[PDB]
């Protein structure tokens, strides 16, 4: 039996000022997850390109928790569709950082990536990246993934690029409002006004203001 | 350059001056044909230094100008180095080639309107307002010339005028221009009238362009 019990009102609500209704509750979905012990705890992937954008290295830095092993490994693949493009494995231990050593207890992955499919609000293109923690002979422990796409924003000379070229942002701010349910969301709400958002010729959402 | 008086006047009655090399080379296809060729860069370079050498003491003189509708050439980018070499004192402005090209302190138009892009290639004429927010762009702008006065005209004035007013980088510009270049000729009883291009038999004219 679990027992929750929420507080309208906190110091969390001075900060929660938003132009939008005042509601209260457990209001987003709960759920329980597994993990192993030794097990990923976090990671951060990272699509660098050169000038023309014909080649990429997709860097991934994985962390795990647990006891630290020397058959412990990372495998990153990145995968377009069914086909497998890029793959890199290797042992826990970053390089040096400073004068007491490195994360031992972290790895970064490089991939290289000739002509990637470029993601826009134009094209989404997306490659999936999955995420291995396993032993050198390839027992898997366990595996996270995110979809990934391979996109560049920078600001250069006063303009916001994307890919290299100058976006013109055709925005919406968007609360998360439902007329019976609140501020509650679901799937096919969501879907409701991503589909009405694009065929309206909007390419872009700010998530007002959470 | 002009009369050595007018400076004089200037000075002592108060009216910011540019001062301004006698060259151009309006009539040269492309513009620039002299002024990107070494050969005339000695004849340029006189153009602008005897000018320099003469007029630098006059506080008056605010600004310097490299000429008037040459192009962009290498010879303009060599004597806009020696100016800014020589007197670190007033800024230098050259229009030709664009009216922002690396001779230039000052973004210098020639009738840029306030509103309206004119992106002719190679050399547009940006609204004023765009054209100071450009990437990169950061140089105030000046028009050289603007709200040409040719029989009844300036139409629009005020429309500089508050463009200038609400905008800090646009400070101003020198309307064209002061005078009309009419001369008087004589009918058959000495009574004077006002002739314009064309009048004196000489052809090929531009007729009342002159006024
Ligand atoms: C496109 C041409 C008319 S050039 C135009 O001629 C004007 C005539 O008064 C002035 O001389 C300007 O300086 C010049 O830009
Ligand atoms: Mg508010
Ligand atoms: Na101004
Ligand atoms: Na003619
Ligand atoms: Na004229």
């Amino acid at each position: 039996r679990l027992a929750v019990m929420v507080l309208r009102w906190s110091d969390g609500s001075y900060l929660e000022d938003q132009d939008m209704w005042r509601m209260s509750g457990i209001f987003r979905d709960v759920s329980l997850l597994h993990k192993p012990t030794t097990q990923i705890s976090d990671f951060h992937v990272a699509t660098r390109f050169n000038d023309d954008f014909s080649r990429a290295v997709l860097e991934a830095e994985v962390q795990m928790c647990g006891e630290l092993r020397d058959y412990l490994r990372v495998t990153v693949s990145l995968w377009q569709g069914e086909t497998q493009v890029a793959s890199g494995t290797a042992p826990f231990g970053g390089e040096i950082i400073d004068e007491r050593g490195g994360y031992a207890d972290r790895v970064t992955l490089r991939l290289n990536v000739e002509n990637p499919k470029l993601w826009s609000a134009e094209i989404p293109n997306l490659y999936r990246a999955v995420v291995e923690l396993h032993t050198a002979d390839g027992t898997l422990i366990e595996a996270e993934a995110c979809d990934v796409g391979f996109r560049e924003v920078r600001i250069e000379n006063g303009l916001l690029l994307l890919n290299g070229k100058p976006l013109l942002i055709r925005g919406v701010n968007r609360h998360e409002h439902h007329p019976l349910h609140g501020q509650v969301m679901d799937e096919q709400t969501m879907v409701q006004d991503i589909l009405l958002m694009k065929q309206n010729n909007f390419n872009a959402v700010r998530c007002s203001h959470y | 350059p002009n009369h050595p008086l007018w400076y004089t006047l200037c000075d002592r009655y108060g009216l910011y001056v540019v001062d301004e090399a006698n060259i151009e080379t309006h009539g040269m296809v492309p513009m620039n044909r002299l002024t990107d060729d070494p050969r005339w860069l000695p004849a340029m370079s006189e153009r602008v230094t005897r000018m320099v050498q003469r007029d630098r003491n006059h506080p008056s003189v605010i600004i310097w100008s490299l000429g008037s509708e040459s192009g962009h050439g290498a010879n303009h980018d060599a004597l806009y180095r020696w100016i800014k070499s020589v007197d670190p004192s007033r800024p230098v402005q050259y229009e030709g080639g664009g009216a922002d090209t690396t001779a230039t302190d000052i973004i210098c138009p020639m009738y840029a309107r306030v509103d309206e892009d004119q992106p002719f290639p190679a050399v547009p004429k940006w609204s004023i307002k765009k054209w100071l927010s450009l990437p990169g762009e950061t140089r105030p702008l000046i028009l050289c010339e603007y709200a040409h006065a040719m029989g009844n005209s300036l139409g629009g004035f005020a429309k500089y005028w508050q463009a200038f007013r609400q905008y800090p980088r646009l400070q101003g510009g020198f309307v064209w221009d002061w005078v009309d270049q009419s001369l008087i000729k004589y009918d058959e009883n000495g009574n004077p009238w006002s002739a314009y291009g064309g009048d004196f038999g000489d052809t090929p004219n531009d007729r009342q362009f002159c006024m």
